[PDB]
């Protein structure tokens, strides 16, 4: 599993390296047991802030069938457009939370701007805000969210993030997983026959 | 008649125009032939304060400024009979005595943008002439503070101009982070009179309620400048234009059959409701009368969505002003849709002479379950709105408003009914053959506060369940798609079998259905008001100019005058009763 | 002129037009197939069917065919008659009865005439249940692909390919509904014009094959207005690109050139700019290491070396803009400046353009060609330099019968009738040349002669219009004779029009043609003189004016120049490449500035990557001084960034920026134009050519892509999901998107493209004119550098003596190919089958003489070199000449007039 | 629930689109790029292509589903049946360039929801299998030199 370091957002460092804790010079049982422990309690209390823009909210409110304050919260959902007067917004509100965070995209409004390509909107909040899961759609069914969710909880089991802020290195290695459209990609070839888009 | 309803007409039949000619005389005015259906009017600028006044003081009066906004004329080829001018602004007004409207049109010159303001004859003008300088640049001299309503204060250039690009500019860094420290240095650079406000007896504090994730209900995210005495509400500016997505200016940019998408993302809880005027206006210009069936199965899909919106609207003012559970019912209405359109909230399934497919098989099935349980279902949500005492004392007497307050500020739907005005689009104009249903429109009793508005929209269910059972019973059997010329796609199993049908659809959904040069209107009765598309084409496969007049801007306008003097915690339920999408607002 | 009524309202007309094209001028839209207002009315489809009534009160009116029914006064139809509607559908649905189903297959989907019909007749519904006829396809060669089975049987192709390009390959076969259009037998068209018949034909029988390789749809195409760069005729054409690659060159109506026909060699020959051999990023040679540099770096390093230069000199190109020479000029200095053309063809160049600016005789336009009443070609292969005048002088000779059609009182329009009344009667036509030419068919008399006797036969006609010119001793009573038809033939002309070039290769020739022009003005005549160039922009280079490629070669070769920039030349078809290739391997410094991959590079130390017309901006001057102007179509750098292909001009300006100040300057065109204009005050129309960037429409740029232009979010999704930002312009006034205007009324001259609603197949240029088939509404683009001069040049006493035959030497006579003597277009692939395999031409006696047959391979030497051709026998040769095949590579334009040596059997 | 329960999803909903083939193997794309100029968002490219025999085939085929709405339009306008939107909406990518789809992850191995549909079989343009007056409604062509009258 090859890693991407952010030592120290359009432009940073992104160094491809190799899993640090495998390096043997930084290479400990019980340092790998402690990454592991932090990974998990992280993966399983990912508390969420969900910035409600345009129609995306409607269908994750739907899926919620909190962390009130950005504070509190370790991910942030992008569901609605960005546009250019609630850009300054998101990003405030993002500047307001405290590591570790993630941000999802939900919508494709969010992802790229879908098909507000519009003098009022920004083209992706992955423009100013760093995202770790798309979610593709318009709007994503409540259930895609659910996935995204266990998308991030497998990429955030992987991370090599510092143990504590005054010793070891302080940088974030998020593992390069392996893109979801080629893993399936078999299953998905396979397809043959579908039911005729005439009944119910 | 016999003349199809499309047919171009000049309506000099109505008895406006004879009023008009005997007062002003027959040289103070043209009249356009239009497929609008309103008698169209081009008045002259240092007449539109003295023609406007006449109307208001008529027997059965106009005395609602439905829509004012602006046009670019600079590029229209087809103009013959129309007034010189590089640029116009429209005035519709509607007569609901007379139930007539008149659009009157001013014609102006790119050197002076420049017209008397229409405020002090209906308020509800201020907004609508801010939105007009902002896309536009046309300058209403009079009115008490014409700033930017739709784009940032710092914004150059006018949008809706035709010289001006529509496409989306690089991302600059540079101008977040300046946006942004401006954001944080609001409060200290606040001024008052920027938001028209002025300070008074003085330690008042002007604050701004942001309305976003800290209290969302799926209406959106603003702010409302709030002036306060206390906690009494002394004045209120609503800070709109978060949710500008640009959706006018789109229309210039898609083909008739390519913007069916945006419609329906204009009021997301509406649907098919949003797809209804447009599909409607534009088969107006096409000359296309739509079979009975495709009227009944766009009928039967939008009180889906009407019943849908409301469960929503209903439920999460139970749940905040009282103390009824949407998510289930909304599901069971979605299932149907998604069989049939293959989507959840945004169909897009209306299309130009009829619906995408035919209704698929095993649709009778799911209508009539559903049919069979929201009966007892509703009959919950009446009782808890009808015995929850928390929610009458909380709800009755708030925001009250009576008839002058609703046409003054354009206020339409349950508002506009809840102050006695008899007036829903579905019965007062029928379209879609809605009046080959047997429903009642519920009427409220002079007064318009937030229970009788709520009350309301739980009748409306009613009626929506009535139609959607006349819709199961009375299916008609036939074309799901006109038999026109310019209906668009063509029936796709002739596309796959016919060459003559092949062509058609292969230039249709390549450069576009071409629509002959005109104007059409539409105005429906939507899930939060009066929902209108007046389309105007200069010959080609896009529109010239998409103005969509929806509810929900009219009703943040009113806001301001119906608050005045109530607590924040009145503004809070208020907003509530308000059934709106900033979405609606800002399109 | 009249007034009719057409559905009440009423319209004032030309009555010499028929109500088909009156309507459609007066903006009515009436469907039509058969008709073309180039190729008249003919009255086939039955499409363009009008009700007329006798007068206002009749009621109950008859179906008439719009196109062939004048646009008398007091005339009433309606075009909206429901019989009149009803009629109109029921043809498209008879031509659809038998159409295949093949719209998503067929490239013309999009720019279809009958898919623009059928929609307008508004036909969606089919009725029949029958079988459809079936044809099987012919080979029509590598340009153009056969498909009969969507013919609609309107005859256009015919009507054109022979009554008005006069081919004889295509034709009508079969009867009934088996009618069938294509040639007597599988082959290539042999039309020099047969590329028009993808524009003519309404349907998709005759599509292009040079697009069907990379096709792509009319919606998803960005096109510019640009100008045709493959011979000096300067037609306007509509380049059009998809990917970063050019696909498909379409006509651009100027109704004052081109009109509405383009020639094989521009329409086929521009895959050049497609090669993936060409430059795309400046290279430095370091020794064997060739090193990519950019921009900067480039410029900076170059003007350090040029900088400590002792002379920098700088060679031109006639296949350059008027303003990357100018940039040239102004970089090296224009003591320093050389176009790259040699002595002779500049000589002959200057005369030619002394006789248009100071001979006091008008110069005509390519469409004004076409109203002359007598014509004389001398010396000019036109058909194989400069096709389109060609197509103008078979237009010009057709005149007799519109004469004769006219005296019976004929409408213009009915053609029919017209060529019925004429039969084989034609205007007078002599055309001269070393051997056969394509215009020998309707010519009077062809004068097969080396290019000397050519001459003299021009001095003898000119003497015989006026005694006081040269005379010429030597003529044999039986040319005399022939002589005396061709002066009573210019005599009896009212409107008499000389044609010749520097293509001939002999100043004489041009210096004759001269003469006899000035003769018949003499003689009160509207006499017309048209010289052929040879490259896009020779009469451009012509006016600037330098020294030869000689004398930059003798700089170079007595040391006294060390630096040389080359301009979009390969030296190599100007001059000798063994001097060429020596003279360069003594310099210093050797840079090269071309947008295609030539030789010279391998030995020089720099090579800036430049732009070819396509992704360039400039202004180029055509034969008869008009200077017009082309514009960029797409950015070469928007799919692959590194790309660095800049305009040469930019290049240049920025390198002479970078020398005089250590900085880059980057200018404008608009800029690189003033300066032109300011220094030479020659080419000061060029300024008028074409709008400023500053140039708008109500506030909006022009554009280049079409408003329907499909996968702006996923054309470059490959490289980065994240959408690049639209390139920008700042040298033209067009924006490289669809947020521009297009419209068919916008107050402008330059047409990217034409399209408007319910018209997207070629037929939408009539919305773009003041009267179909005239100009288009606004005027149309480009400027006359020159007016006629008010006094003439004095006759040319220079009589040249009769050819003689020499032992040993053999006098080499210019044979040109429209498909391979240009440069540029011999690059482009699809053109190597067109173009003809190496040979020499021989006089069937010398052949003998050297005991030699067809196909006998000889051996001879020019420049120290022994070169091999198989032999062809050439009757027509005079004797004592042989002939090659003029600008094929190896065979350089100027060996014109030039003598083989050693010429014996090879092995 | 979800994951564990899956999810009933029409037969006409709009999700994951996919290029699909016709009854006899081939690809039923002909690349006309009809759905590309149909789409609102311009997120489908492709480029024609044609075999030895005369098939029309998209030699690439793109489409960005990070700008893909799910609107149906692009399949509304296949005259070949090839380009359907099926019922998938499990399509999450952790880089936004994965969403990017090329051939190799749309063009599946069977007809899809229409079962036997082939454009070729109507079109008049003869392919590998099918010469001039094989198609359906089609006449078996007549030489212009027969003797027949
Ligand atoms: S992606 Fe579609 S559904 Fe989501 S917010 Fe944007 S437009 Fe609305
Ligand atoms: S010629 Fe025109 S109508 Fe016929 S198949 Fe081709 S595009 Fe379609
Ligand atoms: S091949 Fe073209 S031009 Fe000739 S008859 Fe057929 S449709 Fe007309
Ligand atoms: S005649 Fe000359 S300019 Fe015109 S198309 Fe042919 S090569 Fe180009
Ligand atoms: S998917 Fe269908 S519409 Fe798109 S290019 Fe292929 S055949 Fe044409
Ligand atoms: S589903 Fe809609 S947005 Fe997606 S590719 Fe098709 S047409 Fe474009
Ligand atoms: S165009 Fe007039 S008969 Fe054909
Ligand atoms: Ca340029
Ligand atoms: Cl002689």
């Amino acid at each position: 599993m090859d890693y991407t370091l952010t030592r120290i957002y359009p432009l940073q460092k992104q160094e491809i390296v190799t899993d640090p804790l495998e390096q043997e010079v930084n290479k400990n049982v019980f340092m790998g047991k402690l990454n592991d422990m932090v990974n998990w309690g992280r993966k399983n209390s990912i508390w969420p802030y969900n910035f409600g823009l345009s129609c995306c909210y409607v269908e994750m409110v739907t899926s919620f069938t909190l962390r009130a304050s950005p504070r509190q919260a370790d991910l942030m959902v992008v569901a609605g457009t960005c546009f250019t007067k609630m850009a300054p917004v998101i990003q405030r509100l993002y500047d307001q939370m405290l590591e570790p965070k993630w941000v999802i995209s939900m919508g494709a409004c969010a992802n790229s701007g879908g098909m507000y390509d519009i003098y009022s909107v920004v083209q992706g909040v992955d423009k100013f805000i760093p995202v770790d899961v798309y979610i593709p759609g318009c709007p994503p069914r409540p259930e895609a969210y659910m996935q995204a969710l266990m998308l991030l909880q497998e990429s955030i089991g992987k991370e090599r993030r510092p143990l504590s802020w005054v010793v070891g290195d302080q940088g974030v290695y998020r593992a390069n997983m392996q893109s979801e459209r080629e893993r399936k990609r078999g299953e998905r070839i396979a397809v043959t026959n579908l039911r005729t888009p005439d009944e119910i | 008649a016999q003349e199809p309803a499309w047919q171009t007409r000049d309506h000099l039949d109505d008895p406006v125009i004879g009023e008009l000619r005997n007062r002003f005389g027959p040289d103070a005015f043209t009249v356009q032939a239009t497929r609008t259906g309103v008698p169209v009017v081009w008045i002259k600028r240092e007449q539109l304060l003295e023609v406007g006044d006449f109307l208001k003081k008529l027997p059965k009066p106009y005395v609602m400024l439905f829509d004012l906004h602006g046009m670019d004329e600079r590029l229209r080829t087809h103009r013959e009979g129309l007034p010189a001018a590089d640029f116009s602004v429209f005035y519709h007004l509607i007569s609901i005595d007379r139930n007539r409207d008149i659009m009157l049109k001013v014609a102006l010159a790119e050197n002076d943008l420049h017209v008397p303001t229409f405020t002090k004859l209906f308020p509800n003008a201020n907004w609508y002439e801010r939105e007009t300088w902002d896309l536009f640049g046309i300058t209403f001299d009079g009115h008490p503070n014409l700033r930017r309503i739709m784009m940032p204060q710092t914004w150059k250039g006018h949008p809706l101009r035709k010289d001006y690009p529509a496409r989306a500019t690089e991302f600059s860094p540079f101008e977040l982070t300046k946006a942004k420290q401006d954001l944080e240095m609001e409060a200290l650079t606040f001024k008052p009179e920027e938001w028209g406000m002025k300070r008074g007896t003085e330690n008042e504090d002007f604050m701004f309620l942001n309305l976003g994730p800290n209290h969302p209900s799926a209406h959106g995210a603003f702010r409302i400048v709030l002036q306060l005495d206390g906690e009494e509400i002394v004045d209120c500016v609503p800070d709109i234009g978060y949710h500008h997505r640009g959706a006018e200016k789109m229309g210039e940019r898609q083909s008739w059959h390519s913007y069916i998408p945006y419609t329906d993302r204009i009021e997301y809880l509406g649907g098919c409701v949003n797809e209804m005027p447009y599909v409607l206006a534009v088969e107006k210009l096409a000359g296309i009368t739509v079979p009975d069936r495709v009227n009944v199965i766009r009928v039967m899909l939008s009180e889906l969505f009407r019943i849908n919106s409301h469960l929503l609207y209903i439920s999460t003012f139970i749940q905040d002003v009282g103390a009824f559970f949407a998510f289930t019912d909304r599901q069971k209405i979605y299932d149907l849709v998604e069989a049939i359109t293959g989507f959840r909230m945004h169909p897009a399934w209306f299309r130009i002479g009829g619906v995408a497919h035919d209704l698929p098989r095993g649709w009778d099935r799911l209508l009539r379950e559903f049919l069979d349980w929201m009966p007892k279902r509703l009959a919950s949500y009446e009782k808890a709105a009808l015995q929850n005492t928390i929610l009458k004392g909380r709800s009755q007497g708030v925001a009250a408003y009576g008839a002058k307050e609703a046409l003054e500020w354009g206020t339409t739907g349950a508002g506009l009914r809840a102050t006695g005005i008899d007036f829903d689009v579905r019965k007062a104009r029928p379209y879609s053959g809605y009046e080959n249903f047997d429903f009642e429109i519920p009427v409220g009793g002079g007064v318009s506060d937030c229970y009788t508005r709520v009350m309301l929209k739980v009748e409306e269910l009613r009626q929506s369940l009535r139609i959607l059972e006349q819709c199961l019973n009375n299916m008609p059997e036939g074309p799901f798609k006109a038999d026109h010329p310019l209906t668009t796609p063509p029936p796709k199993e002739r596309t796959l079998q016919h060459i003559e049908t092949l062509i058609t659809h292969f230039l249709q959904v390549s450069w576009g259905p071409v629509m002959p040069a005109n104007e059409s209107f539409q105005m429906i009765e939507a899930t939060k008001g009066i929902n209108s598309y007046y389309l105007t084409s200069d010959g080609s496969t896009m529109s010239y100019r998409t103005r969509v007049r929806t509810p929900s801007f009219a009703h943040l306008q009113q806001i301001p005058a119906a608050i005045r003097g109530s607590l924040v915690s009145d503004l809070i339920v208020y907003l509530g009763s308000i059934d709106f999408v900033m979405s609606d607002v800002d399109r | 002129m009249a007034t009719i009524h057409v559905d009440g309202k009423e319209y004032e007309v030309n009555g010499a037009d028929n109500l088909l094209e009156a309507c459609l001028s007066l903006g009515l839209d009436i469907p039509y197939f058969c008709w073309h207002p180039a190729l008249g009315s003919v009255g086939a489809c039955r499409q363009c069917a009008v009700k007329q009534y006798q007068n206002a009160e009749d009621t109950r009116g008859r179906l008439v065919m719009s196109c062939m029914t004048p646009a008398s006064d007091g005339t009433f139809i309606s075009i909206d008659d429901e019989e009149a509607k009803q009629f109109r559908e029921s043809v498209v649905e008879w031509l659809m009865t038998n159409h295949p189903h093949d719209c998503p297959v067929c490239e013309e989907g999009g720019n279809c005439h009958l898919q623009d019909m059928t929609v307008m007749t508004g036909h969606s519904f089919r009725r029949y249940r029958f079988t459809k006829r079936t044809h099987r396809n012919q080979d029509l060669g590598p340009f153009i692909s056969h498909e009969m089975n969507r013919c609609i049987a309107c005859y256009r192709c015919v009507r054109y390919y022979k009554d008005y390009a006069d081919g004889t390959d295509l034709g009508v076969y079969g009867a009934h509904d088996n009618v069938y259009f294509g040639r007597p037998e599988d082959g290539t068209l042999e039309s020099e014009f047969s590329g028009n018949l993808v524009e003519i034909c309404p349907t998709g029988v005759f599509t292009d094959k040079t697009h069907s390789e990379r096709y792509n749809r009319k919606w998803d195409m960005q096109f510019a207005p640009s100008i045709c760069q493959q011979c000096s005729i300067g037609c306007n054409i509509s380049p059009g690109e998809r990917y970063g690659e050019l696909r498909r060159i379409e006509n651009r109506y100027n109704g004052t050139v081109n009109h509405y026909f383009l020639c094989d060699r521009g329409r086929f020959g521009y895959g050049y700019v497609n090669l993936k051999d060409r430059p795309r990023q400046p290279v430095q040679r370091r020794g064997d290491d060739f090193i990519t540099l950019n921009a900067e770096q480039a410029m900076q390093g170059a003007a350090d070396i040029l900088r400590q230069s002792k002379k920098v000199i700088g060679i031109g190109s006639p296949r350059a803009s008027v303003e990357s020479n100018f940039a040239l000029r102004e970089l090296v200095g224009e003591e320093n400046f050389y176009t790259g053309i040699a002595h002779g063809e500049q000589e002959r160049l200057q005369l030619a353009l002394k006789v248009l600016r100071e001979g006091g005789i008008y110069t005509p336009a390519l469409r004004e060609i076409e109203s002359y009443d007598a014509v004389l070609v001398l010396g000019e292969d036109v058909t194989q330099t400069g096709a389109r005048v060609a197509l103008a002088v078979r237009q010009a000779v057709k005149g007799k019968a519109r004469e004769m059609a006219a005296a019976q009182k004929v409408a213009d329009w009915q053609i029919a009738a017209i060529l019925n009344i004429g039969q084989r009667a034609k205007h007078p036509l002599f055309v001269t040349n070393v051997d056969d030419t394509r215009l020998d068919d309707i010519a009077a008399w062809t004068y097969r002669a080396p290019v000397e006797d050519q001459a003299r036969l021009g001095f003898a006609i000119a003497h015989a219009l006026d005694n006081s010119a040269p005379a010429v001793d030597g003529i044999e009573p039986e040319l005399q004779s022939k002589i005396d038809v061709i002066v009573q033939a210019l005599a009896g002309a009212k409107k008499p029009l000389i044609i010749s070039g520097t293509n001939a290769g002999s100043l004489e020739v041009i210096q004759a043609a001269a003469n006899v022009a000035k003769a018949l003005k003499g003689r009160g005549a509207d006499v017309g003189i048209t010289m052929i160039a040879r490259s896009v922009n020779s009469m451009g280079l012509g006016i600037m004016g330098g020294g030869s490629l000689e004398e930059a070669l003798t700089e170079l070769e007595t040391g006294r120049a060390d630096a040389v920039v080359v301009l979009e030349n390969d030296l190599h078809r100007h001059a000798s490449a063994i001097r060429v290739n020596a003279a360069l391997a003594k310099a210093p410094l050797v840079m090269v500035v071309d947008h295609q991959r030539t030789a010279i590079m391998e030995n020089a130390h720099l090579v800036l990557s430049a732009a070819s017309f396509a992704e360039s901006d400039g202004t180029v001057i055509n034969n008869e001084g008009r200077a017009q102007r082309f514009f960029q179509v797409y950015d070469p750098a928007y799919y692959d960034s590194k790309t660095v292909m800049l305009e040469s001009w930019r290049w240049l300006h920025s390198l002479h920026s970078t020398l005089l100040s250590r900085e880059v300057d980057w200018t404008q065109l608009d800029h690189v134009i003033d300066a032109v204009v300011a220094k030479i005050p020659e080419l000061a129309g060029i300024k008028d050519a074409a709008p400023d960037a500053t140039f708008r429409i109500r506030g909006q740029k022009l554009a280049r892509e079409p408003h329907r232009y499909s996968g702006r979010t996923a054309m470059r999704a490959n490289i980065s999901v994240h959408e690049p930002r639209q390139p920008q312009d700042i040298d033209t006034m067009f924006t490289f998107s669809m947020e521009g205007n297009n419209q068919p009324t916008a107050h402008r001259s330059q047409v990217p493209f034409a399209w408007a609603p319910g018209w997207n197949s070629p037929q939408a240029w009539n919305k773009f004119q003041d009267e179909v088939g005239g100009k288009l509404r606004f005027g149309d683009p480009g400027v006359r550098l020159f007016e006629t001069s008010e006094n003439g040049l004095d006759y040319f006493t220079s009589v040249p003596a009769r050819f003689q035959p020499q032992d040993g030497k053999w006098r080499i006579a210019p044979y040109y190919h429209l498909f391979g003597s240009d440069e540029l277009s011999q690059r482009a692939p699809v053109f190597q089958s067109r173009m003809p395999q190496p040979y020499i031409k021989l006089n069937p006696a010398d052949a003998a003489k050297l005991g030699v047959n067809a196909g006998t391979r000889v051996s001879f030497s020019y420049d120290g070199n022994t070169v091999t051709l198989p032999v062809e026998i050439a009757e027509g040769l005079t004797a004592g000449q042989v002939g090659l095949p003029m600008g094929m590579s190896g065979i350089a334009p100027v060996l014109a007039g030039a003598h083989l040596e050693d010429l014996k059997e090879a092995q | 629930m979800y994951p564990e329960e899956p999810v009933y999803l029409p037969p006409r909903y709009r999700g994951r689109i996919v290029l699909t083939r016709d009854p006899d193997g081939e690809e039923r794309c002909v690349a006309c790029n009809l759905c590309a100029v149909a789409c609102p968002v311009g997120c489908i490219s492709l480029q024609k292509a044609e075999t030895k025999d005369g098939r029309w085939y998209p030699e690439f085929f793109r489409i960005n589903f990070s700008r893909c709405i799910f609107c149906g339009l692009c399949e509304e306008a296949c005259p070949t049946t090839a380009i359907q939107l099926t019922p998938d909406f499990e399509m999450g990518e952790y880089k936004r360039q994965d969403l990017v789809y090329e051939k190799e992850d749309l063009l599946i191995s069977g007809p899809g929801k229409y079962p036997e549909y082939n454009f070729y079989r109507m079109a008049g343009m003869a392919i590998d299998g099918k010469d001039k007056g094989e198609a359906e409604n089609e006449a078996k062509p007549i030489d212009v030199k027969s003797l027949l009258p």
